[PDB]
């Protein structure tokens, strides 16, 4: 429903245009590299790969990370203003360390996601879009992630965790708290997305290089 | 043969990969094309 | 030449190669609705209130920013258009404040006298409205959000006939706002010129506010002499 | 001639490595083939390979289902002066579709190599890859596929004993989904907002940076060096005529084995589902509505999905569309108004809001369809509502305002009486 | 309140062409200043202009 | 329903209705009523003249 998020910036102690913020130099190579992906004369079209890398560099996007970016493409810094606030991936306020995302599209919630949304809730005592304390989880509702057949899933820091159940994210929380990084896929041992006992499809070996090449090549 | 998963390489992925690859290839890569000016706000 | 023939509700019109349906539109000696397109700013496209029918053709097309083609028959006073201009009015209107008494483009406002002439004579919207919070850009330019219609007007102006780029939309979807992010003054020689091309008292003169109303005023037809343009 | 479809061979699907048992890297890519005989691909010309797309009456994968040969021939008008270029769609963004994530993961070689075939046949200068950046060990996948691809010479200098040169580069999105469509693609490349531009003019003639370029979906440049390869006639063979070739089928939802197959063209959507989703839930009793072609396109109830099959103009017959080929079922034992508002909400939390129509309308069906949900309106609205989609859907800039108009028109359409019996039991609740 | 004493403060007239309104003031005595009618003169838009490839016309945002 | 001599009405809380539309000046088949207008201290939209001329309404 409705979003919650403003999209008017106020100066902050810890956010203004005086805030720190710099590239380490291996981060000025890709940023390099990125702007001669592109042809020349049109520089600008690295706005989202640079914001990015700031943002991965950094957690979040303060306002001096957005004026940076927009002083080393040469840009004016209302246009990154604009892509970071358009895009939701951008994150220009502090987030936890670990930002689970719960897809609850209609897919995933016709196969019982609020479930494992309200045991996210019991387990680490904070609201839909609140963080926890210690700085540690982030907890926010997202549409579709582009796993509809492994659902429910769940998206924590670039990791895909996919058919969950409850217990499952218990561990994986439990886990993450630990210390150590639990491993990316789909529970239930199902192994990407084939019937669970169907195996209809590919099973005998694929055929060898040419096996059917019409005449004249 | 099938049973056996074979994509477990992502399994152990940092945050700077997709870059660093990125950066490995852009010695690969054709001069890019020249529009003729520097931006289009020159 | 190479002039090519079209038609506007059949009757014949030589125009350019490139001229769109509006201009052509205009050649004949009517008026496209408009909202976001301006003859002096670039071509935007989104108020779609210049949507209109080509005859023998199943989809509207957007007059301000389609060209013509040679032997098209431009049907203005459709049933289709004027159904695509009562849609598109209801659409703009849906989510507008009631502020026409306090506004001060009252009676000079481009939004009532559309709905007046094209849109329909009542709501069918029982919702609550959105409200978003205004802005400061200067003394010069009193800034009241809510009234916006995002036709981006100030922004194309402020981009290329004023070369600043300060104005500018942040967000997505109903709360997409225009503005400039940050607290910051829009200042330049030519800044009181987005008060003009406004269509709505979203951006209004700030010294001249609540003095007047349009229709009362007399008008005077005389030359600058604050420089040596004239 | 053929009547019957729903039989195809395991040695006649098209991604032999789709499920990822295999290896997905150059070696397991050479060992099923890929990157055969390519350079003679590359040496016969792009007239050749143009006319092959064609006769071959393959449609784009995307949704639409525009014929993909006449795209590529209306790219190939000779050189103007500008580069040219090939973007590959694989932004994936509509609700209950991974088809091209899993052809991406497990699976890069054959869209590199469709990525170069595309851009010989219209002289793309390089390929450009828009993958969704949620997708990151996906787009890790593409991107040291492409490196294995330039150490073996397979793309970049001369790509082949060919002379042609060729760059494949991947971009990366951030959770856009109206970024999908190809003119907000774009838009998003060039590093400003995904805001969709208007047509004409179209993406061949000024496209990314203002040059002449072509988008495709990640399936249509996968398959189409197989195609190649293997021949236009074959594909041709599969299904109806004006449908032909296989699909990529996802099946989501209320089904025992939710899974993703690639199977013949022409399936019965009742045999798709008992062949391979393991059955619906319950029985094909059970089963009150299915979504044939993902979020986008409108739903159907039991009785005309019991014979209906998997193609654009059968299922456009059924007046809804094969879209992208996601199947989305739904039993008797859930609130189908809660899905349809769901959805609707999705589509006002998507809409870029650069066009006054899909902006102000659709916010207006998400507040319609939330009050829906709890029956707290009136049976006259329900036209009204009607009327909403009616005066949303035609006057857009893209086609995100149609896809939020059509799921709204097709849930009235089949389930008018369950709103209005919701509606009668508010009103007698609160009297 | 704002006072006056030319009973002719208010009065506007209509005419179709320039040279009706001319010769009804020749013909009522009154001496006249005539001015040409400004017409906007035509204007070359092109959407595709907006993304250019290699001109300055290029948008920054739409 | 009976048209008597006019007056100026406020809201409960104190302050006085008219925002100076001038709706009624414009509507005024009469003439009577003569408005002006400006901000005031704390910035509302009121009246700074309100005349109306009995002896040229019509009531
Ligand atoms: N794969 C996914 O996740 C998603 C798929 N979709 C599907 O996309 C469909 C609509 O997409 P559109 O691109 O708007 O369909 P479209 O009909 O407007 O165009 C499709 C393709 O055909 C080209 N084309 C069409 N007419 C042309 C012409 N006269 N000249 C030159 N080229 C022409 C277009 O340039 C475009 O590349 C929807 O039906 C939807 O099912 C929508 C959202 C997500
Ligand atoms: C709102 C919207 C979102 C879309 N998202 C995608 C997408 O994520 N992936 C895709 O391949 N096509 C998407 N499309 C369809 C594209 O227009 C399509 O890919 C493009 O026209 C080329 O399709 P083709 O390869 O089938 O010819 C989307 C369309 C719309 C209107
Ligand atoms: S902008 Fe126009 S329609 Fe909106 S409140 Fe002001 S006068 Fe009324
Ligand atoms: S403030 Fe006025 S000119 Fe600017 S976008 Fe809004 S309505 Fe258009
Ligand atoms: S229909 Fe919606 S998403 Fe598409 S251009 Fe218009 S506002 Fe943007
Ligand atoms: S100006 Fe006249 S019509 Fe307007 S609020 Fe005041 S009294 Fe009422
Ligand atoms: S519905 Fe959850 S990933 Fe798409
Ligand atoms: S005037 Fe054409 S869309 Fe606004
Ligand atoms: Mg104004």
């Amino acid at each position: 429903g409705a979003g919650g998020a403003l999209f008017v910036h106020r100066d902050t102690p810890e956010n203004n245009p005086d805030t720190p913020f710099d590239f380490t130099p291996e981060n000025y190579k890709r940023i390099e590299a990125i702007v001669k992906n592109y042809p020349e004369g049109h520089k600008a079209a690295a706005v989202l790969p640079v914001l990015d890398l700031a943002q991965r560099q950094n957690g979040w996007l303060p306002i001096s990370a957005m004026n940076k970016v927009a002083e080393i493409l040469q840009v004016p810094p209302m246009r990154v203003y604009e892509v970071a606030t358009f895009y939701t991936m951008y994150n220009r306020k502090p987030v936890g360390k670990y930002h689970i995302q719960v897809c609850t599209t209609t897919p995933c919630m016709l196969r019982n996601s609020d479930s494992i949304l309200e045991a996210i809730q019991k387990k680490l005592g904070i609201k839909v879009g609140e963080t926890t304390p210690d700085k540690l989880f982030t907890l926010i509702e997202v549409e579709c992630l582009g796993a509809c057949v492994n659902a429910p899933m769940v998206q924590i820091n670039d990791n895909y965790y996919e058919d969950l159940t409850p217990k499952d994210i218990e561990e994986i929380i439990d886990e993450l708290k630990a210390g150590k990084i639990p491993k990316p896929g789909p529970r239930s041992g199902r192994f990407s997305c084939e019937p669970a006992g169907g195996l209809t499809s590919l099973t005998e070996p694929p055929k060898g290089p040419g096996f059917g090449v019409q005449a004249g090549l | 043969d099938n049973s056996t998963y074979r994509n477990l390489q992502h399994h152990e992925y940092s945050t700077y990969t997709f870059l660093d690859l990125n950066v490995e290839l852009s010695k690969f890569r054709m001069p890019q094309p020249s529009s003729g000016r520097q931006s289009p706000r020159h | 030449s190479n002039l090519i023939e079209v038609f506007v509700d059949g009757q014949s019109v030589m125009v350019e190669p490139g001229t769109t349906v509006l201009q052509a539109c205009e050649k004949v000696g009517m008026q496209i609705p408009r909202f976001c397109y301006h003859e002096r700013l670039s071509v935007a496209g989104n108020c779609r209130m210049c949507l209109v029918e080509i005859e023998k053709a199943p989809k509207v097309v957007a007059a301000c920013a389609m060209p013509v083609m040679k032997g098209w028959n431009i049907l203005t006073n459709s049933e289709k258009s004027k159904k695509a201009r009562e849609g598109v009015m209801e659409f703009l209107l849906a989510n507008h404040p009631l502020d026409c008494p306090i506004c001060d483009q009252g009676g000079e406002c481009d939004l009532q006298d559309q709905s007046m002439m094209f849109g329909s004579d009542r709501s069918r919207f029982l919702e609550g409205k959105r409200a978003v919070e205004d802005k400061n850009i200067g003394p010069l330019v009193k800034t009241i959000m809510t009234r916006c219609i995002q036709c981006t007007r100030c922004i194309r102006f402020a981009s290329e006939i004023a070369g600043v780029d300060d104005l500018g939309t942040t967000g997505r979807g109903n709360d997409m706002q225009v503005g400039t992010y940050i607290e910051k003054m829009f200042m330049s020689e030519l800044s009181g010129n987005i008060i003009d091309i406004c269509p709505v008292g979203a951006l209004t003169s700030k010294p001249y506010a609540f003095t007047a109303r349009p229709w009362e005023t007399r008008k005077t037809e005389s030359i600058d002499v604050m420089d040596a343009v004239g | 001639k053929k009547t019957s479809f729903g039989s195809l061979k395991d040695e006649d699907r098209i991604f032999t490595n789709l499920y990822g048992r295999h290896d997905w890297r150059l070696k397991g890519a050479q060992s099923r083939g890929d990157w055969y005989k390519t350079k003679e691909i590359l040496l016969k010309g792009p007239d050749w390979i143009l006319g092959e797309v064609k006769t071959s009456g393959l449609r784009g994968r995307g949704g639409a289902g525009f014929p993909t040969g006449l795209k590529w021939s209306f790219m190939n008008k000779p050189s103007d002066g500008r580069p040219k270029y090939l973007v590959v769609n694989a932004d994936e963004g509509e609700p209950g579709t991974c088809k091209d994530r899993e052809i991406i993961r497990h699976d890069p070689h054959k869209l590199v190599e469709g990525c170069l075939v595309g851009g010989r046949a219209m002289g793309a200068r390089a390929a450009y890859i828009y993958i969704r950046g949620e997708f990151y060990n996906e787009a890790s996948n593409l991107q040291v596929a492409i490196r294995e691809a330039y150490e073996a010479g397979l793309i970049g200098k001369n790509a082949c004993g060919s002379g042609y040169d060729f760059d494949v580069f991947v971009v990366r999105g951030a959770g856009a989904y109206i970024c999908g469509e190809e003119t907000a693609l774009i838009e998003s490349i060039e590093g400003k907002q995904g805001k969709p531009r208007l047509k004409p003019p179209f993406p061949a003639d000024v496209g990314v940076f203002g040059c002449p370029t072509t988008v495709a979906n990640v399936e249509t440049v996968a398959v189409s060096p197989t195609i190649c390869r293997r021949g236009g006639a074959w594909f041709a063979s599969f299904g109806r005529e004006r449908n032909s070739g296989t699909k990529l089928f996802n099946i989501s939802g209320h089904v025992n084995h939710p899974c993703t197959v690639e199977e013949e063209m022409s399936v019965p959507l009742k045999e798709l589902i008992e062949k391979h989703a393991g059955g619906v839930i319950g029985g094909w009793d059970n089963l009150l509505a299915v979504i044939p072609g993902g979020s986008s396109t409108p739903l159907i109830p039991k009785s005309v999905c019991e014979t209906v099959l998997m193609d654009f103009d059968a299922l456009v017959q059924a007046q809804t569309g094969l879209g992208t080929a996601a199947v989305i079922v739904m039993d008797r034992s859930t609130d189908i108004v809660k899905a349809i508002a769901r959805l609707i909400e999705f589509y006002k939390h998507e809409s870029c809001g650069q066009c006054t129509p899909c902006r102000e309308g659709v916010d207006w069906m998400n507040k319609v369809m939330a009050r829906f949900v709890k029956g707290d309106a009136r049976p006259a609205e329900i036209d009204s509502l009607w009327e909403i989609s009616k005066q949303i859907e035609g006057h857009t800039i893209c086609a995100l305002g149609d896809g939020a108009a059509w799921p709204v028109q097709g849930l009235i359409r089949h389930f008018r009486p369950e709103l209005e019996e919701r509606m009668q039991q508010f009103a007698l609740q609160h009297q | 309140w704002s006072s006056t004493a030319d009973p002719l403060s208010n009065l506007v007239l209509t005419f179709s062409t320039k040279e009706d309104a001319v010769a009804f003031a020749e013909k009522n005595g009154w001496s006249f200043d005539v001015e040409e009618r400004k017409v906007p003169k035509p204007k070359s838009k092109s959407y595709g202009a907006n993304f250019s490839w290699n001109k300055r016309t290029r948008v920054s945002t739409k | 329903r009976f048209r008597g001599e006019h007056a100026l009405r406020r809201y409960p809380s104190g302050e006085e209705r008219c925002i100076a539309c001038k709706l009624c000046e414009a509507v005024c088949p009469a003439q009577a009523i003569t408005i002006e207008a400006e901000p005031r201290a704390d910035g509302s939209r009121r009246t700074t003249r309100y005349d109306i001329d009995m002896t040229k309404c019509i009531y």
